[PDB]
RNA sequence: UGGAUUAACGAGAUUCCCACUGUCCCUAUCUA
């Protein structure tokens, strides 16, 4: 009766009032967050050939994965890989602060060597890294003759 | 966890609810299992505990061996029919979900397990390590 | 260990080289003590101390007469 | 790092994308998406899809018996790292995608 | 007891037997072990034995291996190089071979 | 009368109100301390969120169960052109 | 159990046995009703005061019956042995009184509830609660000397050895002042005395060593005097009930 | 629940009837029940009726009350509403000791024992009219309650009761009906127990049933014959089982235990 | 995704991989063997009455009578005609163990296909002398 | 010589390493305190590998190996590989197999010149073991227990068996094998023989708890100590047969 | 001791097994 994605008993008889802590509906999102200790990976040069490529790639292509990112263009400045989420969707303005603190977790202290930087297409389930690599495995099509 | 299982375990997909019936893998007779509770659960008000592969339960033979039935014994899945992902990254996962019978420090009753057996479960119990053929 | 093996290790060994000197200390303090357990200690701990000091008093002066 | 062939789609599958399943007789089968995946549930055949290198390759699309197409072993016989020898595989590479 | 006797002549009565054939089958006892002496716990002079350097870098859960370091090739130098394991696609391995 | 089976209670009470932002540039509430004896050094920086995508490394990570093994993980891209400095603002310490 | 009890929780003297119990049924009960409930409430409040008393109670003395290592019928050796150490007439009849009390508490509190569901007011069902409380309270204080003597039977059993009745064995025997113990810490890895007086010891002392890779006990015993069998000690019987039940050299 | 309304018929009966049933006496006594009697209200004497005798041939119909009435009264008595043999043996001792309390102006008297015996069948018997229900169910009357009959002796019953001993059954407890063959999940793993009980000549005679061994075998034959067959093609085994186990209780399969015979 | 599919293709729902399936037809020793075996007492049939070319277990002998003459019977004995897509094929439609590929596709063109051929027809021979 | 010691908190010494007459291999978990018990003997003689199988620490149990070649399982990756290859010197014929069951380690105990195997190993391995391991097999099966791998080990020797190997199969095994085998136990009474210790032509390690009346009876019938040439296994019989 | 123990049928009352499932673990998404 009268609602089930709700909470039944929001009070007892007393106080006769709800209280702060009861968790009633309302807006849900955009809120202003704080997440710390987040690992730089890749400090990615702007000018640069080839940011994509590790010591072990070694195939020439930049970061922007095929026809760029969604709601958002094609990276081309320089740019921060952080390991895992941040707040936030995309096209937004973060913030990057500096660890207020001495972190004692070695985690803190070892050092990242990436192996290979996905760049398939976001947009559809892709599957290769380059455009010259879809030409390569599809072959030929009618238009290029 | 479990006492016998060497090193820790990190946390994979959750299969196998309490209720579930899963195979017996082992030619220790048994044909089936029957799950009452996992140990080392946590606790969460209305959870259900679940189990995954490599865990340690707490089983009962359904049917098998008619000498076998009423008591509940130790149980080890190593088979999981539920996509876990291994790290270097794939979501694996198998045809159905199977466990062999062993005693509380990890050893086996039967003598050989038939079926291609978790990476991850032989890797934690070195029990299972030694009576499998077909390490996944 | 078999059999009263403290025992054994307290005549061969020895006790804290302070062992003296805290039983004593603690003995000489205890008198400061029981009254600091009498003025703090409320609420049915003071009433058990209370009934038990008046126990031992009542029987020390049994003794004594 | 061992860029596998979709079982179905024949595609490449890159580190992390994909589902695998094991089948009681121990074989690995790997996809490169869903469609694959889904497809090989249903139990259609590869080889009468229309849109998958099985069905061309042998179906009288692009060529496969070719003298570029023998370098693709998978090797089993693992010797010594030596590094003049990394750099002709390098060249050579890339000199064979070419000719293809 | 006469149930436990003939139980233990399984361990008992082990088999030399007659070796079935005109083939040899010998002991292969390599010689880089008869000049190795034999290890010491007290004696100042004892190997280096790699336990000594990761408690002395160092710490039982804390020191990096050199997983490399140790294996033979020609020259040592790019013993500290990297495969490149792959490429443009077709990952490196499966074209890398001899000639 | 008292509750019969205990769970924690729902949400965090530390972030409330759960109200919309002031402003989309959320704001930095504290900064690294301060060294007077450290070379000077920028303590911030912003930049602009731009996708996600996925890495394989190689794990150097002692006493871990992936010792000497890869690890795929994920990435967040941020898309940080150089920032260019127009003013300076000094702060004095009152007793407020 | 056998070998070396060791697991038997502690035998509070009967007022602190009393004093745990009594305050714990205080502390883990809800201590406030009010005149005014509904006599349904105020007769289960005094209810369960009276059956969690009863039920620490027992619980406190199960734990004692289930963990005494039951002289008799356990191995003849042992029997003996505690026969010479801790009297096993008062050993028997002690626990035997802890049983007895047990019951009486249980049924103590069986009979005051089923009374209890009667009361008509507060004070009626006060005055059964401070009735039952306290006759468990005098069927406890009567224990002072079963519990003052399971105590110190106690922390020695406890100390007490642990020499398999079966395995291959050594006994090492004869007058005080000669060397038993002289051999034994020559022998084997032990700490048994040696100072040049009659008893050096006043127990069995062991000491095990290997010999073709498998065990060997070797077990020291205080010694005989002349005493024709008549007149000895709890010292020379056990020597006595060893040399007779051990089967070794 | 129970106990309560059997002390409150031990208090409120002048005598008492503790119904056994003629297949096994010796394992529904298990009394612990007369020592508090005889001892705390020696006045009342425990009369006996043996129950469902028909299923124990009249001789062990006299080998079962020869050595116990050497106790009590002990009147071995199969009940049926139209043919029951036994009961011109007691409905006049139990009468002539209505008569004996004749400053009383009244008697009431009381039935006991374990469900699934026939206590409701019995006051059925002596009333003729199903006054209370009869239930091949065990738990079917689950109150007491009086009834008049020849305006001097009431009767009432009580539902059955199980001396809480923590040993010496769990296959003989299912053996006597007390628990419903609905109520266990496990119906299957006691056919070995009938089949270890019972011989194997009615066994073969009832169904009849395929020439057979093997409970297992035997389940699935049952099971085979019947038609009683899941989604392809193993048989409904709990289904059948529970047939086996409702026969075994309802007596439409033979069986009793043998006493030291006639000497 | 809607039901048809998932409440049929569902992994406690599976067939027998029909690579499997042509494996045990190639041998002789493996169709008599999975033809004759011993009575078992779960499946429907109990034992007997089975179809080896599909992975179902006909209940009686007139229930396979009708199954070999039937229109999904002659879909997959059709199905089992080629070679029977093993990786090998997915992997060297991709330019990779060509070699391989050839090597067992020549196998089956010119020295096994010929007794998985015979061995299905003395099969048939074998159904029709019981039935 | 019967040096035993114990991986992280594990006596099953044999599922995480691979001994034998030229090379070990040894998990690379936790620390080096287990490689480094086995370098106190072993020493710089043969070359030692830290290694992984697969991901994962049982090595001993997935690998198979003698003194001519190696034989790595299908799921070892190409880096690994590589690894080992670099590791090794040129003579151990290092190779990967294509094969339905991995633990290759329980289905062939094996030896310089010998190596019994499952039953339902495949031709093309049953071949490929004589081509690189460079022996003659034989299909076979400890008393029944399928998986020879971790019920028989095995050296130059002489070969240990699980307790339950019956008298006439045991001679069967040791006319296969021409030489000799005992009934043995491990580890507090482990039935799993092979996967309790590893053992060649200079030394056995097995785990802790292994009691030293195993260690002796075993030590006997490999002849490790100085010098223990298989007839102390009848000169102990004073002691064998009493402790049963 | 001259009035007594049952197929079929059932929006009759209760208990159970198989199939099956978002009832639940533990929720998620779409349409009007
Ligand atoms: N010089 C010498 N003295 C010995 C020898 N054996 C025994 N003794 C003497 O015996 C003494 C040993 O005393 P214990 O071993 O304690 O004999 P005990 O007093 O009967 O020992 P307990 O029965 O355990 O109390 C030594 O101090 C010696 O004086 C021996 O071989 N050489
Ligand atoms: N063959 C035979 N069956 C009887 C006899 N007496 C009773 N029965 C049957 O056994 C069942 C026993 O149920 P009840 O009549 O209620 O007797 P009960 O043992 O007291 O059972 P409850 O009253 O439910 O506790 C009855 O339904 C009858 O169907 C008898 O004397 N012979
Ligand atoms: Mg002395
Ligand atoms: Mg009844
Ligand atoms: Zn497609
Ligand atoms: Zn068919």
């Amino acid at each position: 009766h009268r609602g089930l994605r709700k909470v039944a008993c929001i009070g007892a008889w007393h106080p006769a009032h709800v209280m702060w802590s009861v968790a009633r509906a309302g807006q849900r999102g955009y809120h202003s967050r704080t997440s710390i200790n987040h690992k730089i990976y890749r400090v990615g040069k702007g000018d640069d050939e080839a940011n994509g490529a590790t010591s072990f790639d070694r195939t020439k292509k930049t970061i922007t994965p095929m026809g760029g990112f969604v709601h958002y263009g094609e990276i081309k400045n320089d740019f921060i890989m952080v390991k895992g989420c941040i707040p936030g969707n995309r096209k937004r303005i973060v913030t990057l602060r500096k660890s207020l603190y001495t972190n004692t977790s070695r985690k803190a202290l070892e050092e990242v060597s990436l192996k290979w930087i996905d760049t398939a297409s976001k947009f559809g389930k892709g599957r290769f890294q380059t455009p010259a690599e879809k030409h390569a495995f599809m072959g030929t099509l009618k238009k290029d003759l | 966890s479990g006492n016998g299982a060497q090193g820790t375990k990190f946390r994979i997909s959750l299969g196998l609810p309490v209720g579930a019936i899963m195979n017996c893998a082992d030619n220790s007779g048994a044909r089936n299992l029957y799950i009452i509770a996992v140990k080392g659960s946590g606790s969460r008000l209305n959870r259900l505990p679940a189990a995954s592969l490599g865990d340690m339960v707490m089983a009962t033979v359904k049917k098998g061996k008619p000498e076998l039935r009423k008591k509940v014994m130790p149980a080890i899945v190593v088979r999981q029919a539920k996509s876990w992902r291994r790290r270097d990254g794939v979501f694996l996962y198998f045809e159905d979900n199977a466990g062999v019978i062993a005693n509380p420090k990890g050893e086996m009753k039967g003598s050989a397990i038939t079926g291609p057996v978790g990476k991850e479960c032989a890797d934690l119990w070195p029990r299972v390590a030694s009576n499998s053929g077909v390490v996944v | 260990p078999q059999n009263d093996y403290i025992e054994r290790h307290i005549k061969q060994h020895g006790k804290r080289l302070d062992h003296e000197e805290r039983k004593r200390k603690r003995e000489a303090r205890e008198s400061h003590k029981i009254s600091e357990r009498a003025q703090k200690l409320t609420g049915w701990k003071g009433k058990q101390f209370a009934k038990k000091r008046y126990a031992e008093k009542v029987s020390m002066r049994k003794k004594i007469k | 790092m061992r860029i596998y062939q979709c079982h179905f789609c024949s595609s490449p599958c890159y580190p992390g994308h994909g589902i695998m399943f094991v089948r009681n007789d121990a074989k690995e089968f790997r996809f490169c998406r869903s469609k694959c995946h889904k497809a090989f549930k249903q139990r259609r055949n590869p080889r009468k899809l229309k849109w998958t290198k099985a069905f061309r390759k042998a179906a009288g699309k692009e060529l496969a018996v070719d003298s570029t197409l023998t370098f693709a072993q998978r090797r089993n016989v693992p010797v010594r790292y030596n590094r003049e020898l990394v750099a002709t595989t390098l060249k050579a590479m890339a000199r064979i995608e070419e000719i293809r | 007891s006469q149930s436990r006797i003939n139980n233990v002549l399984n361990k008992i009565h082990v088999a030399q037997p007659q070796a079935r054939d005109d083939v040899k089958r010998t002991p292969f006892i390599p010689e880089s072990v008869k000049n190795l002496k034999k290890y010491d716990p007290e004696d100042p002079n004892r190997r280096k034995l790699a336990r000594d350097i990761e408690a002395e870098n160092g710490g039982a859960g804390v020191f990096n291996v050199n997983l490399k370091d140790k294996y033979l090739l020609e020259d040592d130098e790019w013993k500290n190089d990297i495969m490149p394991e792959i490429l443009d696609g077709k990952n490196v391995y499966d074209f890398l071979d001899p000639e | 009368s008292h509750r019969k089976y205990e769970a924690p209670r729902h949400g965090h009470l530390g972030f409330l109100p759960r109200k919309r932002a002031a402003s989309i540039r959320a704001r930095v509430k504290a900064f690294p301390k301060d060294d007077r004896s450290k070379p000077v050094a920028l303590t911030s920086f912003l930049g602009y969120k731009a996708g996600m995508t996925t890495i394989v490394r190689d794990l150097d990570r002692p006493g871990s169960k992936f010792h000497k093994r890869e690890v795929v993980e994920a990435v967040t891209v941020v898309d940080t052109p150089p920032v260019v400095v127009v003013g300076v603002v000094g702060y004095v310490e009152t007793p407020r | 159990m056998q070998l070396s009890w060791k697991d038997i929780p502690t035998v509070a003297p009967a007022n602190d046995l009393l004093d745990i119990v009594l305050n714990r049924t205080q502390r883990k009960t809800p201590t406030v009703i009010r005149p005014g409930f509904k006599i349904t409430r105020i007769r289960a409040f005094y209810m369960r005061k009276v059956k969690y008393t009863g039920e620490g109670f027992v619980e406190k003395f199960e734990d004692i019956l289930k963990g005494f290592p039951n002289i008799n019928d356990v191995h003849p050796f042992h029997r003996d042995l505690m026969d010479t150490l801790y009297e096993k007439n008062h050993y028997k009849i002690s626990l035997a009184a802890i049983s007895r009390a047990k019951s009486l508490v249980e049924q103590v509190a069986r009979d005051y509830v089923r009374l209890l569901k009667f009361g008509q007011s507060l004070f009626q069902c006060k005055q059964l609660k401070r009735a039952a409380l306290g006759r468990m309270a005098t069927i406890v204080k009567k224990l002072r000397d079963p519990l003052a003597y399971l105590e110190q039977v106690r922390q020695h059993i406890g100390r007490l050895p642990s020499i398999d009745p079966n395995t291959r064995t050594l006994l090492i025997c004869g007058y005080p002042n000669v060397g038993k113990s002289s051999f034994l810490r020559c022998i084997t890895k032990s700490d048994v005395d040696v100072q040049p007086y009659a008893f050096t010891t006043k127990s069995l002392y062991v000491g095990h060593f290997d010999y073709k890779y498998l065990r060997f006990q070797a077990i020291d015993t205080p010694g005989i005097l002349d005493r024709p069998t008549e007149e000895m000690n709890n010292i020379e019987m056990q020597s006595i009930y060893a040399i007779a039940h051990l089967r070794s050299c | 629940r129970i106990w309560n309304e059997l002390y409150k018929v031990i208090d409120s009966s002048d005598v008492v009837i503790h119904v056994l049933d003629a297949r096994d006496p010796l394992g529904t006594r298990c009394k612990s029940v007369e020592e508090y009697m005889k001892k705390e209200t020696p006045h009342k004497h425990l009369i006996y009726v043996l129950n469902k005798c028909d299923l124990v041939p009249t001789w062990v119909a006299a080998a079962w009350v020869k050595h116990l009435s050497k106790e009590r009264p002990t009147l071995a008595f199969h009940a049926s509403i139209t043919n029951s043999f036994g009961k011109g043996s007691l409905i006049q001792l139990l009468r002539q000791f209505s008569q004996l309390h004749t400053d009383r102006k009244q008697i009431s008297v009381g039935f006991i024992g374990y469900p699934n015996t026939g206590k409701s069948s019995i006051i059925n018997t002596l009333r003729k009219k199903k006054v209370c229900q009869v239930a091949p169910i065990p738990g079917e009357t689950k109150v007491w309650q009086y009834i008049t009959l020849m305006k001097r002796i009431f009767l009432i019953d009580c539902p059955g009761i199980v001396p809480p001993s923590s040993k010496d059954s769990e296959e003989d407890i299912l053996f006597r009906g007390v628990v419903r063959v609905e109520h266990v999940t496990h119906p299957e793993q006691y056919i070995p127990g009938v089949l270890k009980r019972c011989q194997v000549k009615h066994l073969e005679r009832t169904y009849e049933i395929s020439g057979w061994k093997d409970a297992t075998e035997f389940i699935e034959i049952l099971a085979r014959k019947q038609g009683r067959l899941l989604k392809g093609g193993e048989p409904d085994e709990s289904g059948v089982s529970k047939q086996i186990l409702n026969d075994f209780n309802r007596g439409k399969i033979p069986w009793f235990v043998l006493p030291p015979e006639k000497e | 995704m809607g039901r048809y599919s998932v409440k049929r293709y569902k992994t406690k729902r599976r067939t027998r991989d029909l690579d499997l399936i042509y494996n045990d037809l190639s041998t002789k020793e493996s169709v008599q063997k999975l033809l004759n075996q011993p009575l078992d007492e779960t499946k429907p049939g109990l034992g007997q009455h089975y179809c080896i070319h599909c992975a179902k277990y006909m209940e009686t002998a007139i229930a396979l009578k009708t199954h070999l003459k039937g229109k999904v019977h002659k879909r997959r004995v059709k199905e089992l005609r080629g070679v029977p897509y093993t990786q090998e094929v997915s992997d060297a439609a991709a330019g990779y163990n060509l070699n391989k590929f050839l090597n067992r596709v020549q196998e089956i063109t010119q020295s096994v296909g010929p007794e998985k051929e015979s061995n299905e027809a003395l099969l048939k021979e074998h159904l029709d002398s019981t039935l | 010589m019967a040096t035993r010691t114990q991986f992280e908190n594990s006596n099953e010494i044999g599922v995480f390493s691979k001994l034998t007459n030229t090379y070990c291999l040894v998990a690379v978990g936790g620390s080096e305190n287990f490689y480094s018990a086995f370098e106190a003997e072993l020493g710089d003689a043969i070359p030692i590998v830290h290694t992984t199988i697969a991901g994962t620490r049982i090595i001993g149990r997935m690998t198979a190996g003698n003194r001519r070649g190696l034989l790595v399982p299908t799921q070892t990756t190409d880096q690994e590989l590589q690894h080992l290859r670099n590791s090794l010197p040129d003579s151990v014929k290092i190779q990967r197999v294509e094969e339905r069951l991995s633990a290759l380690g329980n289905v062939i105990c094996c030896n310089d010149y010998v190596a019994l195997v499952h039953p339902d190993i495949d031709r093309e391995t049953e071949e490929l073991i004589s081509d690189v391991l460079g022996v003659e097999v034989f299909r076979q099966t400890i008393s029944g227990n399928i998986l020879v791998g971790s019920y028989c080990s095995l050296s130059n020797q002489g070969g240990l068996v699980h307790p339950q190997t019956s008298v006439q199969d045991q001679e069967e095994l040791s006319s296969l094998l021409q030489v000799p085998l005992v009934a043995g136990t491990v580890n507090r009474g482990s039935s799993v023989v092979g996967a309790g210790m590893v053992v060649n032509d200079y030394l056995a390690v097995t785990g802790l708890d292994t009691t030293a009346p195993e260690l002796s009876v075993i030590e006997s019938i490999f002849r490790l100590q100085d010098a223990q040439p298989e007839s102390i296994s009848g000169n102990l019989r004073d002691t064998l047969i009493e402790t049963y």
